[PDB]
């Protein structure tokens, strides 16, 4: 897991990317980190609608 | 599956730390090179034509560009860790001195056009305007690199290192495509255009006089227009390219992108030579300058 | 790692279909000074990596699986 505990604050104008990563042996729960852009990484909750709202906005 | 897979960048630490080298021996040379003319310019006010104002305007903006150069290596070995302000005022700078030594270079032609061709003619009489033409030309050079101040950020990428490019909005792409063409037609066709036209004239007036001269003066106009097409018309060449291929006028691959990127890199080097040639084809292969720099050293 | 004087789009040409089963994970970048179109990049458990159509529904669903967990 390259989570820990999640962050809260990202507005869609700092984000650059987003990963999502599924559950494996690297990780049993599913991951989502945020790449903005200053560098740095944000991990964010996968249940919160938050990522949904991006995610889909993104895709748009 | 493979039809449809990501291009992945192609990169050679082999010429990676090489770069290094040849930018600090550049920025060496060009150091020594247009620290000389200026010395030798400004030693004695004795003498100071409009030729020497030309000459000690070019190395002051060769000068800058070579002062900028330690940095552009740095970036080249490691990216742009330096941060935003630094990416600004370096391209601001580089830019600038850049502009400035291509126009520079016109209004030397110009005015050596002006003083063979029409040398019975009251026209030559129109070139004792150096200080404002010289100054006009920092002027434009200065307005022409605003778009590099206004858009330019450390960008940081996924499978490349930061790098201080551009940030125009979700079209940045097309808006730098369009960019392109300020240092395109201001900076390679209308300096090349009025170089050929000034000293295809002055060729043709020198061929037929009747002068002992006139031999080594044919040779040193060559030579001239030669250096600026070597130094320029390659990177201009592969530019035009990458805008051909980006627009699909060219199909686009990635080995064809990687072809893009060493041409770049390469022909960024090979122009970069133009600081360093500037005061041995301008200012030191004239007797004056030597004479000059001879009594110096005294 | 590398080097570049000339960000370029991570995708070339598009397909749509790559099955869940074989995705381990899914990158999404918006337009920005790399690309003008929005980019997804499927990473799969064997290491290949497919682009995938932003546009197409499959992509959408896709995703909202992988988040649903």
């Amino acid at each position: 897991c390259q989570c820990l505990q999640t962050l809260q604050g990202i507005h869609l104008k700092n984000i650059q990317s987003v990963k999502v990563k599924s559950p494996g042996p690297h990780c049993a729960q599913t991951e989502v980190i945020a790449t903005l852009k200053n560098g740095q990484k944000a991990c964010l909750n996968p249940a919160s609608p938050m990522v949904k709202k991006i995610i889909e906005k993104m895709l748009k | 599956l493979l039809d449809a897979a990501p291009c992945e960048p192609e990169s050679l630490e082999i010429n990676k730390y090489f770069v290094v080298i040849i930018y600090a021996l550049v920025f060496l040379l060009s150091l020594l090179g247009n620290s000389l003319v200026m010395l030798v310019i400004l030693y004695s006010r004795v003498g100071r034509s409009v030729t020497d104002v030309y000459l000690l305007n070019l190395a002051l903006a060769d000068l800058l560009f070579a002062l900028t150069l330690p940095i552009w290596a740095a970036s080249k070995v490691n990216g742009w860790i330096f941060g935003t302000f630094l990416c600004k005022v370096v391209s601001l700078l580089k830019e600038v001195n850049f502009y400035s030594g291509i126009l520079l270079l016109a209004c030397i032609s110009v005015d050596r056009y002006l003083a063979i061709v029409h040398a019975t003619r009251t026209l030559t009489q129109k070139r004792y305007l150096v200080k404002f033409i010289c100054l006009s030309i920092w002027g434009l050079s200065l307005l022409l690199a605003l778009p590099v101040l206004l858009f330019r950020r450390t960008v940081y990428s996924s499978n490349v290192s930061p790098a201080c490019y551009e940030d125009m909005g979700n079209n940045t792409a097309n808006w730098r495509m369009l960019l392109r063409i300020l240092p395109q037609s201001f900076g390679f066709i209308v300096p090349l255009l009025i170089m050929l036209f000034c000293y295809g004239f002055t060729l043709r007036t020198l061929f037929k006089a009747h002068m002992g001269q006139k031999h080594r003066a044919m040779r040193v106009i060559f030579a001239v227009v030669l250096i600026f097409l070597l130094c320029w018309l390659p990177y201009n060449l592969v530019l035009l390219a990458d805008t051909l291929m980006r627009t699909q006028v060219i199909q686009e691959t990635c080995e064809r992108r990687n072809h893009i990127d060493r041409a770049l890199d390469a022909t960024e080097i090979l122009g970069i030579l133009h600081s360093c040639l500037n005061p041995l084809i301008y200012a030191f292969i004239g007797q004056k300058f030597r004479h000059g720099l001879l009594k110096i050293l005294a």
